[PDB]
């Protein structure tokens, strides 16, 4: 694994010893290049796993999520060469370490073979964020947002530790290949169900949970562009991570204790779409759908069944994509506009008629049209919650038509209609973002064709 | 016939001959507790290091 964790670390230096003229340059290239040799990683077995040593291991759930990770760095350095062009020189460089700095801190995290160890990285993943938000954000709310991304976030980590640390001194080991396979059941005793609310808390506030989510639309409307992509596309996931491999201790707790949680996501992804229908922001849009479909993920890893699993893993991997394109559209048309309001910048496919087709199939891919793997792992998903019970169709029935709704009404207000008369200052789209759409939207399409390295360990 | 003793003789440590066992056990004493094992052998390497967490060494 350090094949990859080397280079990553060697990022730093080269981007601090490179050209004032040269940064982005060499860091685009090694970040590509970077990605390049972790595509490797997709050789899974149908056994255990890609045990590289002690400390490190590689598994068909995790090697998508590092493949995503080492694939999102070129694409932040892109998005923010624009907004970063009057900063000093070691203001930039700063910027590209904090950047590599959360990819270095992604990269082990996935990896890690200790439960302590994924608990340091996952909280080591904090500072460079909080950084990034609080220093680069244009608005005075973003030192809020920032408090608010802080304590939640440590709000349900701390007791984590705790009950970590107990499990150490109970089974003797914190390893995930042992407590794998050395698993006991969990007595119904008020002593494990607050076990269970400490193990499970922490991973629920950072997916988000519906109304422990109110963290996500301040920190994703507040970011820099960068920051907002590596938020919504990776940072998510680091939840579901956790909760998919730490419910193997918590069995068969799960069967009673999941219901309250199951509950606040099916109701709440309906309330979240239907914010969608009412929203002027559109960074708060793309932010709240992504509550909704992490809401979705929440119930699969709830649910417990191998049809829940490989669609939530196929869904955690195409809503990083595609929210990762949203943001990066809007932003675009926010450098051109300056205000973030839908419905003042009108009429854009009469004047950007490329960036309306991008406009039209990221909105697609949100909409989940199938072939594409939303589809795939929101069908999954709806098979094993249909298994679980025949009712819950009518509420994953509702979200989808409310999905398809706001996401075409997002299309709609911005790209169709006739143009604001008084805005005379919208160029030309640059050759830098019409590649960021097309290297957001290509491996989405391409994956589509291969469908099994993104379903999982259950596969 | 009597002499007096002369200065420094009188403090002087001398000898007694006497038929009176010595005591075996004047303070009364219990049986002094046994002390500790007092483990000794040859020093090995920890077994895995130090075993902490997720350190290897
Ligand atoms: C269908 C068969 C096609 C076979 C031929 C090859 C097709 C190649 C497709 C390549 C992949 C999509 C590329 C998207 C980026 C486009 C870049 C661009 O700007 O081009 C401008 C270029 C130049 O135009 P311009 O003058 O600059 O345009 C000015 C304006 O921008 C005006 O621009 P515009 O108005 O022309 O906009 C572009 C146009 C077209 O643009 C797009 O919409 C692209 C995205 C469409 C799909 C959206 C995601 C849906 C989920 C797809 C998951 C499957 C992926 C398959 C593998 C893909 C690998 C990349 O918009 C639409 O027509 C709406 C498309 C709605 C499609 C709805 C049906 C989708 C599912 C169809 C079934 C597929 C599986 C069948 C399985 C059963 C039978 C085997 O025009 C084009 O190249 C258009 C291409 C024609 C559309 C292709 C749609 C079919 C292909 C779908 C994906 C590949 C399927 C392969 C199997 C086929 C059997
Ligand atoms: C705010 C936004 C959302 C945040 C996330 C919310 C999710 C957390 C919800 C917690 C899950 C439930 C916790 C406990 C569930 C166990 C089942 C139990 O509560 O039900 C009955 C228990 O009866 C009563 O509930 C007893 C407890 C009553 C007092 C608890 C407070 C009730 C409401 C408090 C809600 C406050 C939540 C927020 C805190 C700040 C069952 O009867 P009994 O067979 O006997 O007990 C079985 C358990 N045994 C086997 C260990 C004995
Ligand atoms: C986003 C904000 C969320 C905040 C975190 C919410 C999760 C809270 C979970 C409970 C906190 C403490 C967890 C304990 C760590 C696990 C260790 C453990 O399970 O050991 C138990 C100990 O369990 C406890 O002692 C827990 C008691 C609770 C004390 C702290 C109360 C914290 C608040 C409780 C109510 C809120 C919990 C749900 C909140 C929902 C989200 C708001 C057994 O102890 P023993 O005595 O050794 O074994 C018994 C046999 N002799």
């Amino acid at each position: 694994m350090l094949k990859i964790i080397i280079p990553t670390t060697m990022l730093l230096p080269m981007t601090w010893m490179s050209k004032h003229n040269m940064i982005w340059i060499n860091a685009t290239v090694h970040s590509l290049l970077i990605s390049l040799i972790s595509l490797s990683l997709l050789n899974q077995l149908g056994e255990n796993s890609l045990n590289f040593s002690l400390t490190f291991f590689s598994d068909s759930l995790s090697a998508p999520l590092l493949v995503l990770t080492t694939w999102l760095l070129p694409l932040m350095l892109m998005a923010s060469q624009s907004h970063l062009s009057k900063e000093t020189t070691t203001r930039k460089k700063l910027y590209i370490t904090m950047l590599i700095l959360l990819q270095l801190f992604l990269i082990m995290t996935f990896t890690a073979t200790e439960l302590i160890l994924f608990y340091i990285l996952f909280e080591a993943t904090l500072v460079p964020t909080l950084i990034i938000i609080t220093r680069w954000g244009n608005q005075t709310e973003r030192l809020n947002a920032g408090l608010y991304f802080l304590f939640y976030t440590l709000a349900g980590s701390l007791p984590l530790l705790v009950a970590l640390v107990y499990i150490q001194n109970t089974t003797g080991s914190l390893n995930f290949l042992i407590i794998h396979y050395w698993s006991h059941p969990l007595s119904n005793s008020w002593s494990n169900i607050f076990m269970w609310l400490a193990c499970i808390m922490a991973f629920m506030v950072k997916m988000p949970l519906y109304g422990l989510h109110l963290w996500l639309p301040k920190a994703h409307v507040e970011a820099p562009i960068a920051g907002s992509m590596v938020l919504a596309a990776v940072l998510l996931k680091l939840g579901g991570y956790g909760m998919m491999r730490i419910t193997t201790i918590l069995n068969p707790l799960t069967n009673y204790m999941a219901y309250p949680f199951l509950m606040l996501s099916m109701w709440g992804m309906i309330m979240t779409s239907s914010i969608c229908l009412r929203q002027t922001d559109l960074k708060s849009l793309i932010a709240y759908s992504s509550v909704s479909h992490m809401a979705l993920v929440i119930v699969a890893i709830m649910i417990q069944t191998p049809w829940s699993f490989m669609g939530a893993t196929a869904l955690m991997i195409a809503h990083g994509l595609t929210s990762s394109m949203l943001f990066c559209l809007a932003n675009t048309n926010y450098e051109r506009v300056h205000s973030r309001t839908m419905i003042l910048a009108r009429g854009l496919q009469t004047l950007l008629p490329l960036m309306a087709t991008w406009w039209l199939v990221a909105s697609l891919t949100n909409l989940a049209l199938p072939p594409s793997i939303n589809l795939i792992g929101e069908l999954f998903i709806i098979t094993a919650s249909f298994s679980w019970s025949n009712i819950t169709i009518i509420l994953m029935g509702m979200n989808m038509m409310i999905t398809a709704l706001y996401s075409l009404y997002m299309l709609i207000t911005t790209q169709r209609g006739k143009y604001t008369h008084h805005i005379n200052n919208i160029k030309p789209s640059f050759t830098r973002e019409n590649a960021l759409m097309a290297l957001h939207i290509l491996p989405l399409l391409l994956l589509t064709l291969n469908p099994k390295m993104i379903l999982g360990p259950l596969y | 016939g009597w002499v007096r003793p002369d200065l420094g003789e009188l403090s002087k440590v001398t000898k007694v001959k006497t038929d009176r066992p010595l005591p075996e056990n004047p303070y009364h004493s219990r049986a002094r507790p046994e002390p500790n094992p007092e483990a000794e052998g040859d020093l090995k390497p920890a077994k895995h290091g130090s075993r902490l967490f997720f350190w290897t060494m």
